[PDB]
RNA sequence: CCCAUGUUAAUAGCUUCUUAGGAGAAUGACGUAGCAUGCUACG
RNA sequence: CGUAGCAUGCUACGUCAUUCUCCUAAGAAGCUACCCC
C-alpha cells in the first residue's frame, strides 16, 4: 500500500509528510542535470524519474521546504552506495541517507531515502542563472521567493530581471549571499571526509541541495583511505559567474566572517594582500586542481593569467578599494622630494612592482619627464581630497580649486538648405522621411551624469575552465594575421593634430610630442614600459556631434605616453587585421567599389539553411567585464612569440590594463577611478572589442551545443562534437588543437560571422539553431546575462529569414538588393534621415555658409546615392535634392566668385558633381 | 642658369650665327656654327636642368633645417613648461604628513588612494541634493575620512558664493544645485 | 509642414540664447536645454508650441539683451 | 579681407595706406582719391608696390599688374595691364562700386594735420562717416604726436621718494603732469623689455621728480622711462542717434509729487521723455547738472548712466546725486589705471547698479534707460561716438553750454573756434536752438554774476542774490616762469599766503590756477585744496582763489576765465595779470 | 592664346599649309616642317607656362574666396543668428508666440519662465493702464493665449495694491511698471 | 607762449585639392652610334 | 673597285621641352562608420 511506505520513509525523524506524485510510484520531474557519461554530455535539462520525493510539513501544516527523496535503483547500487555512506557518514555535509527494503508488489525494491534534501539542488540555481529566458523562468523565481530574497510582488515589476533598469535586483541576488557560501564551505568539508576516506569520485554540481548537503554516491569507487582524490574541475568551474552575481564571498570582509558583525578595519597603508588571497583561496577552492599565484607576475603564460586573473577579480571584491591603484613612493631627484608611482596593484593582476626605480637621481631627460608628468601620483598627492556625492565610483581628488561644469552648445542651423528642402517639398506631413537626427544640448553636470555610467561595470568572475577554450577558438579566428613590436621609425600616425590626455593638453598637440622626442628617447620610452608600469590619466571630454538621443556622448582622450606605446606595440596587428580581406573581423573592407557585396557574400560561406542575424550589447564599453578585456588584449598579444619574452608580456598587459582598463579619468577638474570596461580611447579598441564580441559568440555557441538534450541529437556527428565539447572543456587542462581545430570548422561551416567591433551578422544554419546546436538569440540573451552582467532584451537584435533583403543594420546601414549592370549588387544606404540631418544641421557657422563647402555636400550624395534605387519614392528624393543643390551652390558661388574678382574661374571642374554618372561610379567593382 | 659658362657658349654661339645670317654667310659656315650652336645649346639646357635640381635641392635642405631648428626649440620649450609643473606641484606638497605616513609603511610605498585621504589639508565636497547635503555635512564641522573638517566655503554651480544660512529646505529650490562645499582639515 | 518648423526653430533659439552668455547661469540653462531637448523629441505639435512658448520666455525674460523693438520693425 | 567705403559705403578691398587712419576705399573713390591729392600708396590684400627683386615704386597711377603681381614699368611683364584705368583702381568688387562726390572733403580731412582753424570747422559740418573719420583721424594725430616727445632717464637716485632726471638730447622735454605716464626699460646690451609703469610729478625745489608708479621697483642705471600711446581703436556708431519725436512718454515712467525744488523742471523732464535725445543750455550755475539729477528722481524706475568727459565733472555730479538720491542705488565707475583719485562713496565698480556714473573713455558696454552727457562742450565727436557705441539707451540727454571752455584740441595752434564747431551737439545747440534752455543764476553772487553777464554773454543773465562783499581782485604782475609749458608763478603764491592768515574765513577757499605746475607746487605752499580751470566745469566751491598766472593767450582768453570765476558760491578772490581784466569786470577794489 | 608665340606658329602654319596646297617639294618641305614644328615646340612651353600660371591664380581665387567670406560670415553671428530667428518666429504664425512677442514689444515682458503645469506661477509686469486694460480683466490675465488667475498686482514700490486703484481716471497714481504676479487657468 | 582723458579620443573607409618622386606612353628639338644612297679626289 | 672628304634619307641609345596616364610618398580641407535609436 501508499502508507507503509510514506511510514517508512519518515523513519526515525519523526516529520509529517505528505507524498508528492500519487501511490508509492516515481515522481517525473524537469532538473537541470550536470551529466558526462558514453551516451550523454553536457550541463542541460533533464527529466529525471527515479524519485519518489515526499515533503516534510512542520507543525499547523505548513509546507516547509524539505523533501524525502527515495531514488530506488539496482540492488548493486544500493550496496555500494551503502558501503561509502558508511565511510562519509560523520561529515556535516552528507545529507542524511535511510537504506532499507520495501515490498512493493510482489518482491523487495531497495530504496535509499534521502533526508531533509531541498527542492532546488544547486546545479538548478546555476542552471537558471546562467540560462536566464525571461518568459521561462520558473525555477528563479521560485528559488527567489523561497529563500525569503524577494517577497514574490517583486515579479510584478516591469523589468525586475534587468541590470540596468533595474539595479536593486543584485540586492536580491545577493540575499542568496550566505547560502551559495556556505555550500562552498560545506563542500570543502565533503572532499576532506572523501579524501580522509579514501574515494575518488566526480563532484557534480546537481548532487548539491541548496543547503549544502551533498546525497549522491553513485559513482564513487573507493581505494586506500588517506589517500583519496575529489574532482572538482566541473564543480568551481560551472559555480564561477555565480559567485559575483550572488556575491558570495561579502560575508569574508566582516570580521570573523559574520554577516552580524561590524566591518573589518585593514590598514589604510595595506597594499600587498598575497597572503590573505591565499587564505581565501585555500579556504573556499581548496581542493582545486590547478595552481594559483596571487600576484600574476609569477604566472607561466597566457593561460595562467587568464586563470589567476579571473580568481583575483573574485578575492578582491573583499579587500578595501581604497587600496588599488598606484602604489606612490617619494624618491629625490637632485636633493628634492618627488612622489612617484613605482608599480601598481590592481584587483585582477595583483600586485606589480617596477624594476627601474631610480632614487637619488640628479637630472631628468624627456622621457623620465614625461613618464613623471603622466602618472597620476604627482597630480593626485598635489591636489585637494575631493568627496563626489554625485557618483557612486570613487573619486581620488580634485586637481583644481573649483569643479568645472562643461556645456553642449546647440549646433547650428543651414537655413539656406532647410528652405531650400522644403522648396522641393520634403518635411510635409506624413513624410516617409523626416527630421530625427539633431544636434542636442546639454545641461551643466553632463560629464558626471554620464561617467556615473561606469556604475553599470560589477566585478564579474567569468568562468574560468570555459574560458581557456573560447580562448584558442579565438585565437584560432585570428589566426591569419602577423604582428610584433615594431621599432620607433616604422609607426604611423594618422591624425598628428589631435589632443593627447589631461597633463600633456596644456602645452601642445599630439603633433608636438611626436616631433619634440627622437626616435631614440621615442624608443627607449617603449623599452622602459616593457619593464615596468606607467600608470595614466586620461580626461573625459563631451563629444559634439549629430545624434539620435539626448544622452551624452563622452569620449575619453588617452595621454600620449600610452598612445605614442600602444601603437608600437601593437600596429603591425592592428594594420595587418585591417589590410586583410575576407576574414570574420572585416575592418578595413570599404563598402564603396563593390566591397559591401564582398563583405555580404563572404559571410554566406556556404551554411545550408542560412537565416541572418544581428545582436546589440547594451553599454557595450561601460559593462563588459575586466576579464573580457584582459582576454582581449591577450589574444591581441598572442603574436608576440619572438620580439618579446614572458615579463615583456606581462609588463605589457600591466600597462595597457593600468591605462585603459582601470585608470584614472579626469572628468572635469577631477580624477576618479575607473572601476573597468574599455575606454574608447586607445590605440585597441575597435579590434579589442572585436575579439570581445568573437569571446562572446563563440561563448554562446558552447553554451547552445553543451546546453542540448544529448540524446536528442540525431546528428551522430554533433553527439559526438558535444561530448568531445564538454571533455575538452572540463576533464581536459592542457590544449587539444585538433578538437579546437573541428570546432572552429564547425563554427565557420555553421555559424559564419562578420565583425566590426560590435556589430555583428551572422548567417547561421537554420535547422541546427532550430534543433539547438548552434547560438540562436536567447542564448546570446544568457550569456550576456551571466558573462556582461546586462540583458539584452529581444526588441534590439533582428533575424532576418530572407536573403535577398540582405542584413537588417549592418554599420547602422541598411542593405537592398539592386539590379546594377546586368547582375544584382547589395548596395548599402543609409537612414535617409540622417543624411538630411547632416545637411541642415552643421556644427560649425562657417559651415552654414553654402558655397564654401560643395566638397561636403559631394560627401553627403556619395554616402547617400544607394537611396535612389529605394522601392519608395520620398527616400529617392534625397539624393535628387542634394544634386540640385549642389547645383544651386555652384551657381551661387559662381556668382558671388563674379561679382567679387571680375573674372570666373578658368580652369572649373565641378561640372560632374551634379550629374549621377560620377556617384554612381562608385558603387561599381571595378576600382 | 645664366651665370654658368654654357650660357656664355650658347650666347657667342648664338652671337657667332646672327654675325653669319647679318653677313650672308656661306653654307659651310652655316653648318658649322650651326653644329656648335646646336651643341652649346644642348649643353646649356642640361646644365640649366642641373641647376634647377641643385636649386630646389637646397631650398629644401633649407626648409629642413629650419623645420627642424623649430621643432628642438619647442622640444626646450616644452621641457621647461613640464619641469616647471613638475616643481610647483613638488612645492604645493603637504611635505610633512606625507612624510609621516610614508616612512610609518613598512617598504615607503603607500597607495595614491590614501596620498589625499591622509594629507590634504583641503576638501571639495560636491554636492547635488538637499537631502545629501543634509546627511553629509550638516552644521559646520562634518567629519569625513576619520577627521574632523571645519567648512570655509560653499560655492554653488556657476560660482556664487553662498552663506550657509540661505540653504534649507524652503529655500532649497531658489540655488544652482551642485554645491562644491570647500572645507579645510582640523 | 509646422511640425518641422518649431524643431528647427528651437535649435536656432537656443543657439541664440547661448550667444547671449546665458550658459554662465546653470539653473536657467538646465531648464533653457530641458526645454530644447523636448521639443526636438515631442511628435505632437501642440506640445512643441507650448515647450516653445516656455523657451522663448527666457529671451523675452533678460530685459535689454536682445532689441525685441527693431528686430520684430523689420515687417 | 573686405569692408565698405567711407564716402560710400560700397564694399571694397582698397586702403588709400599714406592716410594716417588707413581708411577702406571703394575702386571709384580710391582713384579720385589718388588722382588728386598726394597719397599714392594703396594697400589691397597685398600692398601695391613693384613686386621686382630690387625696386622702389609705390605710386598707383603707374603699377601695372601681370601674372599675379603687380609691376612698374621698368619690370613690366610683356603681357599686363595698367592698374589705374578707365577711371578705377584694380580692386576686388570691380562692377559694383558706385562713386561718390564727396572726394574733396576726403581729401581735406586725410591731408590736413589738424595745425589750421579750416580744418575743423571742415572736419565737423560733414556727412557722418566723414565725421567719424575726421575725429578718428585727428586723435590718431594727436596720439602720434607723443611719439614725437622725449625719453628720460636717471643718473643718479636721490632716494626712493625723490627721483633725478636727465632728458635725451634731441626730443622735447615730456611735461610732469597726470596724463603723460612712462614705462621703464634697461636696454643695456641686454633684456629689452618693459619693467613696469611709472608717473612724475615734478618736486619744489631743483630739477627733480617725486616719481610715483604702480610699482616701487629701485630705478638701477641701466633703466630709463619712454612714454607710449594706447591706441586708437576705430569708432563705429553715430555721432547722433536719429531724433524721432514720439507720440507719449515711452520706456519712461514718472511719479506723483515729485518733490518741492523740481517743480518747475517737470516740462522739461517730458520733453526729454518724449523725443529720443534731448539738449540743455544755460549759462554756467543754473540747474543743468542739477536738472539731470532732478530727472533720475522724477524717473525713479529707469536705469541711468551719467556721464562726463572729465573726471572733476563726474565727481561733482555724483556728490550732487548722492545728496539727492539714495545711496542703495547709486554706483561709479573707475579705471584700472586711474591716474587721479576718484568719488569712492558709492560702492564703486558695480556696472548693474541702477545709477551708473562713469567717464566717457571707461563706460561698459551696456544698455541703460536714459544716458545724461554731461559738458559737452569738453567733448570731441571721438566721445560722442563712443558714448554712442558703448552704452545704448531709450532716451540721451546731452547738458551743457557753448560758450564754457571746450576741449583742449592740443593739435590747434593757428586761430579760435567758434562754439558752434566744438562738436556736433554744440553744432546742434547754436544752429537750431536747444530742446530746453533755463537761465537764472542759482549760484554764483549777483556781483559776479552780473560781471560775467556783460563780457560772455549779452547782458542777459540774471541771478536772485545782492552784492556778497567777498568779491575782490587783487592786481599784480608776478614773475614768469616757463619749466615746461607748465607755467609758474613766484609771488602769486606768497601774496595769498600773506593774505590767507588776514581772513582765516577762507580756509577752504579752493585755488584755481591755469596751469597744472602752480597747482601741484601751491599745495606745499597754502595747503588749501585746489583744481585746475579745465577740470573746474561741474563742482561748487564756497570760496575761490582764482590767481591768472601768467599772462598768456592761455589765461587772456575770457572765456576760461568766465568758467574760472563761476565757481563761487559766497567767496571769491581773483588775482588778474591782465591789465584789462582787472577792469573788465567790476568788483572792490581791494 | 594671342600671345606673340601664337602669332609666330600661325605664320608658320600658314607657310605649312601653302606647302601642303603645293605639294611637291622635299628639301624646302622638310625644312619649313622643322620650323613650324620648333615654333610649336616655343609656342607650347609658353601655353604651359601660362596654364599653370593661370590654375595657380585660382588657387588663390578660391583660397581667398573662402577666407574673405569665412571671416565676414564668423564675426557677423550675434546680429545673423537673432534676423533669422525672428524671420523664423514670424514665419510660424503661432498664436501663443506672435502673443508673446506683440506684448514684449509693449514693455509687457515676463520676469521668469512662463509655466506650463496647471496652478503654476508667472509674474510678467506691465507698464501701463493701456496693456493693463488689453490683456487683464477682472480678475483674468490674457497672456501667451492662455488664462491666467491673478495672484498679486504689486506696484514698483513693492507695496501691494488691489484691482479697483487701477481705473482710467486713478491710472497715474500708481508707480507703473506693475508687476503682476498669476496663475496658469 | 600747454590743457583733457583708457572696456573636443582611437581605428577604418572615401571624396576633393596641393606638392614631391618614380615609371610608362605620345610628340618635338638636339647629340652619339649603326644602315642605305648621291658627288669629288688618290690608289 | 677600296679608301678619304662632304651631303641626303632610315634604325638604336642619351639630354632637354610639352602633353597624357598610372603608381608611391608627404601635406591640407571635408564626410561616414564610431555614439545613444
Ligand atoms: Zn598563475
Ligand atoms: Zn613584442
Ligand atoms: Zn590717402
Ligand atoms: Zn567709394
Ligand atoms: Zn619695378
Amino acid at each position: 500500500d501508499a502508507q507503509s511506505f510514506l511510514n517508512r520513509v519518515c523513519g526515525v525523524s519523526a516529520a509529517r509528510l505528505t507524498p508528492c506524485g500519487t501511490g508509492t510510484s516515481t515522481d517525473v520531474v524537469y532538473r537541470a542535470f550536470d551529466i558526462y557519461n558514453d551516451k550523454v554530455a553536457g550541463f542541460a535539462k533533464f527529466l529525471k524519474t527515479n524519485c519518489c520525493r515526499f515533503q516534510e510539513k512542520d507543525e499547523d501544516d505548513n509546507l516547509i521546504d524539505s523533501y524525502f527523496v527515495v531514488k530506488r535503483h539496482t540492488f548493486s547500487n544500493y550496496q555500494h552506495e551503502e558501503t561509502i555512506y558508511n565511510l562519509l557518514k560523520d561529515c556535516p555535509a552528507v545529507a542524511k541517507h535511510d537504506f532499507f527494503k520495501f515490498r512493493i508488489d510482489g518482491d523487495m525494491v531497495p530504496h535509499i531515502s534521502r533526508q531533509r534534501l531541498t527542492k532546488y539542488t544547486m546545479a538548478d540555481l546555476v542552471y537558471a542563472l546562467r540560462h536566464f529566458d525571461e518568459g521561462n523562468c520558473d525555477t528563479l523565481k521560485e528559488i527567489l521567493v523561497t529563500y525569503n530574497c524577494c517577497d514574490d510582488d517583486y515579479f510584478n515589476k516591469k523589468d525586475w530581471y534587468d541590470f540596468v533598469e533595474n539595479p536593486d535586483i543584485l540586492r536580491v541576488y545577493a540575499n542568496l549571499g550566505e547560502r551559495v557560501r556556505q555550500a562552498l564551505l560545506k563542500t570543502v568539508q565533503f572532499c576532506d571526509a572523501m579524501r580522509n576516506a579514501g574515494i575518488v569520485g566526480v563532484l557534480t554540481l546537481d548532487n548539491q541541495d541548496l543547503n549544502g548537503n551533498w546525497y549522491d554516491f553513485g559513482d564513487f569507487i573507493q581505494t586506500t583511505p588517506g589517500s583519496g582524490v575529489p574532482v572538482v574541475d566541473s564543480y568551481y568551474s560551472l559555480l564561477m559567474p555565480i559567485l559575483t552575481l550572488t556575491r558570495a564571498l561579502t560575508a569574508e570582509s566582516h570580521v570573523d566572517t559574520d554577516l552580524t558583525k561590524p566591518y573589518i578595519k585593514w590598514d589604510l597603508l595595506k597594499y600587498d594582500f598575497t597572503e590573505e588571497r591565499l587564505k581565501l583561496f585555500d579556504r573556499y577552492f581548496k581542493y582545486w586542481d590547478q595552481t594559483y599565484h596571487p600576484n600574476c607576475v609569477n604566472c607561466l603564460d597566457d593561460r595562467c593569467i587568464l586563470h589567476c586573473a579571473n580568481f583575483n577579480v573574485l578575492f578582491s571584491t573583499v579587500f578595501p578599494p581604497t587600496s588599488f591603484g598606484p602604489l606612490v613612493r617619494k624618491i629625490f631627484v637632485d636633493g628634492v622630494p618627488f612622489v612617484v608611482s613605482t608599480g601598481y596593484h590592481f584587483r585582477e593582476l595583483g600586485v606589480v612592482h617596477n624594476q627601474d626605480v631610480n632614487l637619488h637621481s640628479s637630472r631628468l631627460s624627456f622621457k623620465e619627464l614625461l613618464v613623471y608628468a603622466a602618472d597620476p601620483a604627482m597630480h593626485a598627492a598635489s591636489g585637494n581630497l575631493l568627496l563626489d556625492k554625485r557618483t557612486t565610483c570613487f573619486s581620488v581628488a580634485a586637481l583644481t580649486n573649483n569643479v568645472a561644469f562643461q556645456t553642449v552648445k546647440p549646433g547650428n542651423f543651414n537655413k539656406d538648405f532647410y528652405d531650400f528642402a522644403v522648396s522641393k517639398g520634403f518635411f510635409k506631413e506624413g513624410s516617409s522621411v523626416e527630421l530625427k537626427h539633431f544636434f542636442f544640448a546639454q545641461d551643466g553636470n553632463a560629464a558626471i551624469s554620464d561617467y556615473d555610467y561606469y556604475r553599470y561595470n560589477l566585478p564579474t568572475m567569468c568562468d574560468i575552465r570555459q574560458l581557456l577554450f573560447v580562448v584558442e577558438v579565438v585565437d584560432k579566428y585570428f589566426d591569419c594575421y602577423d604582428g610584433g613590436c615594431i621599432n620607433a621609425n616604422q609607426v604611423i600616425v594618422n591624425n598628428l593634430d589631435k589632443s593627447a590626455g589631461f597633463p600633456f593638453n596644456k602645452w601642445g598637440k599630439a603633433r608636438l610630442y611626436y616631433d619634440s622626442m627622437s626616435y631614440e628617447d621615442q624608443d627607449a620610452l617603449f623599452a622602459y614600459t616593457k619593464r615596468n608600469v606607467i600608470p595614466t590619466i586620461t580626461q573625459m571630454n563631451l563629444k559634439y556631434a549629430i545624434s539620435a538621443k539626448n544622452r551624452a556622448r563622452t569620449v575619453a582622450g588617452v595621454s600620449i605616453c600610452s598612445t605614442m606605446t600602444n601603437r608600437q606595440f601593437h600596429q603591425k596587428l592592428l594594420k595587418s587585421i585591417a589590410a586583410t580581406r575576407g576574414a570574420t573581423v572585416v575592418i578595413g573592407t570599404s563598402k564603396f567599389y563593390g566591397g559591401w557585396h564582398n563583405m555580404l557574400k563572404t559571410v554566406y560561406s556556404d551554411v545550408e539553411n542560412p537565416h541572418l542575424m544581428g545582436w546589440d550589447y547594451p553599454k557595450c564599453d561601460r559593462a563588459m567585464p575586466n576579464m573580457l578585456r584582459i582576454m582581449a588584449s591577450l589574444v591581441l598579444a598572442r603574436k608576440h612569440t619572438t620580439c618579446c619574452s614572458l615579463s615583456h608580456r606581462f609588463y605589457r598587459l600591466a600597462n595597457e590594463c593600468a591605462q585603459v582598463l582601470s585608470e584614472m579619468v579626469m572628468c572635469g577638474g577631477s580624477l576618479y577611478v575607473k572601476p573597468g570596461g574599455t575606454s574608447s580611447g586607445d590605440a585597441t579598441t575597435a579590434y579589442a572589442n572585436s575579439v570581445f564580441n568573437i569571446c562572446q559568440a563563440v561563448t554562446a555557441n558552447v553554451n547552445a551545443l553543451l546546453s542540448t538534450d544529448g540524446n536528442k541529437i540525431a546528428d551522430k556527428y554533433v553527439r559526438n562534437l558535444q561530448h568531445r565539447l564538454y571533455e575538452c572543456l572540463y576533464r581536459n587542462r592542457d590544449v587539444d588543437t585538433d578538437f579546437v581545430n573541428e570546432f572552429y570548422a564547425y563554427l565557420r561551416k555553421h555559424f559564419s560571422m562578420m565583425i566590426l567591433s560590435d556589430d555583428a551578422v551572422v548567417c547561421f544554419n537554420s535547422t541546427y539553431a532550430s534543433q539547438g546546436l548552434v547560438a540562436s538569440i536567447k542564448n546570446f540573451k544568457s550569456v550576456l546575462y551571466y558573462q556582461n552582467n546586462v540583458f539584452m532584451s529581444e526588441a534590439k537584435c533582428w533575424t532576418e529569414t530572407d536573403l535577398t533583403k540582405g542584413p537588417h543594420e549592418f554599420c547602422s546601414q541598411h542593405t537592398m538588393l539592386v539590379k546594377q549592370g546586368d547582375d544584382y549588387v547589395y548596395l548599402p544606404y543609409p537612414d535617409p534621415s540622417r543624411i538630411l540631418g547632416a545637411g541642415c544641421f552643421v556644427d560649425d557657422i562657417v559651415k552654414t555658409d553654402g558655397t564654401l563647402m560643395i566638397e561636403r555636400f559631394v560627401s553627403l550624395a556619395i554616402d547617400a546615392y544607394p537611396l535612389t534605387k529605394h522601392p519608395n519614392q520620398e527616400y529617392a528624393d534625397v539624393f535628387h535634392l542634394y544634386l540640385q543643390y549642389i547645383r544651386k551652390l555652384h551657381d551661387e558661388l559662381t556668382g558671388h566668385m563674379l561679382d567679387m574678382y571680375s573674372v570666373m574661374l578658368t580652369n572649373d571642374n565641378t561640372s560632374r558633381y551634379w550629374e549621377p554618372e560620377f556617384y554612381e561610379a562608385m558603387y561599381t567593382p571595378h576600382t | 642658369f645664366s651665370s654658368l659658362p654654357s650660357y656664355a657658349a650658347f650666347a657667342t654661339a648664338q652671337e657667332a650665327y646672327e654675325q653669319a645670317v647679318a653677313n650672308g654667310d656661306s653654307e659651310v659656315v652655316l653648318k658649322k656654327l650651326k653644329k656648335s650652336l646646336n651643341v652649346a645649346k644642348s649643353e646649356f639646357d642640361r646644365d640649366a636642368a642641373m641647376q634647377r635640381k641643385l636649386e630646389k635641392m637646397a631650398d629644401q635642405a633649407m626648409t629642413q633645417m629650419y623645420k627642424q631648428a623649430r621643432s628642438e626649440d619647442k622640444r626646450a620649450k616644452v621641457t621647461s613648461a613640464m619641469q616647471t609643473m613638475l616643481f610647483t606641484m613638488l612645492r604645493k606638497l603637504d611635505n610633512d604628513a606625507l612624510n609621516n605616513i610614508i616612512n610609518n609603511a613598512r617598504d615607503g610605498c603607500v597607495p595614491l588612494n590614501i596620498i589625499p585621504l591622509t594629507t590634504a589639508a583641503k576638501l571639495m565636497v560636491v554636492i547635488p541634493d538637499y537631502n545629501t547635503y543634509k546627511n553629509t555635512c550638516d552644521g559646520t564641522t562634518f567629519t569625513y575620512a576619520s577627521a574632523l573638517w571645519e567648512i570655509q566655503q560653499v560655492v554653488d554651480a556657476d560660482s556664487k558664493i553662498v552663506q550657509l544660512s540661505e540653504i534649507s529646505m524652503d529655500n532649497s529650490p531658489n540655488l544652482a544645485w551642485p554645491l562644491i562645499v570647500t572645507a579645510l582639515r582640523a | 509642414s509646422k511640425m518641422s518648423d518649431v524643431k528647427c526653430t528651437s535649435v536656432v533659439l537656443l543657439s541664440v540664447l547661448q550667444q547671449l552668455r546665458v550658459e554662465s547661469s546653470s539653473k536657467l540653462w538646465a531648464q533653457c536645454v530641458q526645454l530644447h531637448n523636448d521639443i526636438l523629441l515631442a511628435k505632437d505639435t501642440t506640445e512643441a508650441f507650448e515647450k516653445m512658448v516656455s523657451l522663448l520666455s527666457v529671451l523675452l525674460s533678460m530685459q535689454g539683451a536682445v532689441d525685441i523693438n527693431k528686430l520684430c520693425e523689420e515687417m | 579681407a573686405v569692408g565698405a567705403c567711407v564716402l560710400c559705403n560700397s564694399q571694397t578691398s582698397l586702403r588709400c595706406g599714406a592716410c594716417i587712419r588707413r581708411p577702406f576705399l571703394c575702386c571709384k573713390c580710391c582713384y579720385d582719391h589718388v588722382i588728386s591729392t598726394s597719397h599714392k600708396l594703396v594697400l589691397s590684400v597685398n600692398p601695391y608696390v613693384c613686386n621686382a627683386p630690387g625696386c622702389d615704386v609705390t605710386d598707383v597711377t603707374q603699377l601695372y599688374l601681370g601674372g599675379m603681381s603687380y609691376y612698374c614699368k621698368s619690370h613690366k611683364p610683356p603681357i599686363s595691364f595698367p592698374l589705374c584705368a578707365n577711371g578705377q583702381v584694380f580692386g576686388l568688387y570691380k562692377n559694383t562700386c558706385v562713386g561718390s562726390d564727396n572726394v574733396t572733403d576726403f581729401n581735406a580731412i586725410a591731408t590736413c594735420d589738424w595745425t589750421n582753424a579750416g580744418d575743423y570747422i571742415l572736419a565737423n559740418t560733414c556727412t557722418e562717416r566723414l565725421k567719424l573719420f575726421a575725429a578718428e583721424t585727428l586723435k590718431a594725430t594727436e596720439e602720434t604726436f607723443k611719439l614725437s616727445y622725449g625719453i628720460a632717464t636717471v643718473r643718479e637716485v636721490l632716494s626712493d621718494r625723490e627721483l633725478h632726471l636727465s632728458w635725451e638730447v634731441g626730443k622735447p622735454r615730456p611735461p610732469l603732469n597726470r596724463n603723460y605716464v612712462f614705462t621703464g626699460y634697461r636696454v643695456t646690451k641686454n633684456s629689452k623689455v618693459q619693467i613696469g609703469e611709472y608717473t612724475f610729478e615734478k618736486g619744489d625745489y631743483g630739477d627733480a621728480v617725486v616719481y610715483r608708479g604702480t610699482t616701487t621697483y629701485k630705478l638701477n642705471v641701466g633703466d630709463y622711462f619712454v612714454l607710449t600711446s594706447h591706441t586708437v581703436m576705430p569708432l563705429s556708431a553715430p555721432t547722433l542717434v536719429p531724433q524721432e519725436h514720439y507720440v507719449r512718454i515711452t520706456g519712461l515712467y514718472p511719479t506723483l509729487n515729485i518733490s518741492d525744488e523740481f517743480s518747475s523742471n517737470v516740462a522739461n523732464y517730458q520733453k526729454v521723455g518724449m523725443q529720443k535725445y534731448s539738449t540743455l543750455q544755460g549759462p554756467p550755475g543754473t540747474g543743468k547738472s542739477h536738472f539731470a539729477i532732478g530727472l533720475a528722481l522724477y524717473y525713479p524706475s529707469a536705469r541711468i548712466v551719467y556721464t562726463a568727459c572729465s573726471h572733476a565733472a563726474v565727481d561733482a555730479l555724483c556728490e550732487k546725486a548722492l545728496k539727492y538720491l539714495p545711496i542703495d542705488k547709486c554706483s561709479r565707475i573707475i579705471p584700472a589705471r586711474a591716474r587721479v583719485e576718484c568719488f569712492d562713496k558709492f560702492k564703486v565698480n558695480s556696472t548693474l547698479e541702477q545709477y551708473v556714473f562713469c567717464t566717457v573713455n571707461a563706460l561698459p558696454e551696456t544698455t541703460a534707460d536714459i544716458v545724461v552727457f554731461d559738458e559737452i562742450s569738453m567733448a570731441t565727436n571721438y566721445d560722442l561716438s563712443v558714448v554712442n557705441a558703448r552704452l545704448r539707451a531709450k532716451h540721451y540727454v546731452y547738458i551743457g553750454d557753448p560758450a564754457q571752455l571746450p576741449a583742449p584740441r592740443t593739435l590747434l595752434t593757428k586761430g579760435t573756434l567758434e562754439p558752434e564747431y566744438f562738436n556736433s551737439v554744440c553744432r546742434l545747440m547754436k544752429t537750431i536752438g536747444p530742446d530746453m534752455f533755463l537761465g537764472t543764476c542759482r549760484r554764483c553772487p549777483a556781483e559776479i554774476v552780473d560781471t560775467v553777464s556783460a563780457l560772455v554773454y549779452d547782458n542777459k543773465l540774471k541771478a536772485h542774490k545782492d552784492k556778497s562783499a567777498q568779491c575782490f581782485k587783487m592786481f599784480y604782475k608776478g614773475v614768469i616762469t616757463h619749466d615746461v609749458s607748465s607755467a609758474i608763478n613766484r609771488p602769486q603764491i606768497g601774496v595769498v599766503r600773506e593774505f590767507l592768515t588776514r581772513n582765516p574765513a577762507w580756509r577752504k577757499a579752493v585755488f584755481i590756477s591755469p596751469y597744472n605746475s602752480q597747482n601741484a607746487v601751491a599745495s606745499k605752499i597754502l595747503g588749501l585744496p585746489t583744481q585746475t580751470v579745465d577740470s573746474s566745469q561741474g563742482s561748487e566751491y564756497d570760496y575761490v582763489i582764482f590767481t591768472q598766472t601768467t599772462e598768456t593767450a592761455h589765461s587772456c582768453n575770457v572765456n576760461r576765465f568766465n568758467v574760472a570765476i563761476t565757481r563761487a558760491k559766497v567767496g571769491i578772490l581773483c588775482i588778474m595779470s591782465d591789465r584789462d581784466l582787472y577792469d573788465k569786470l567790476q568788483f572792490t577794489s581791494l
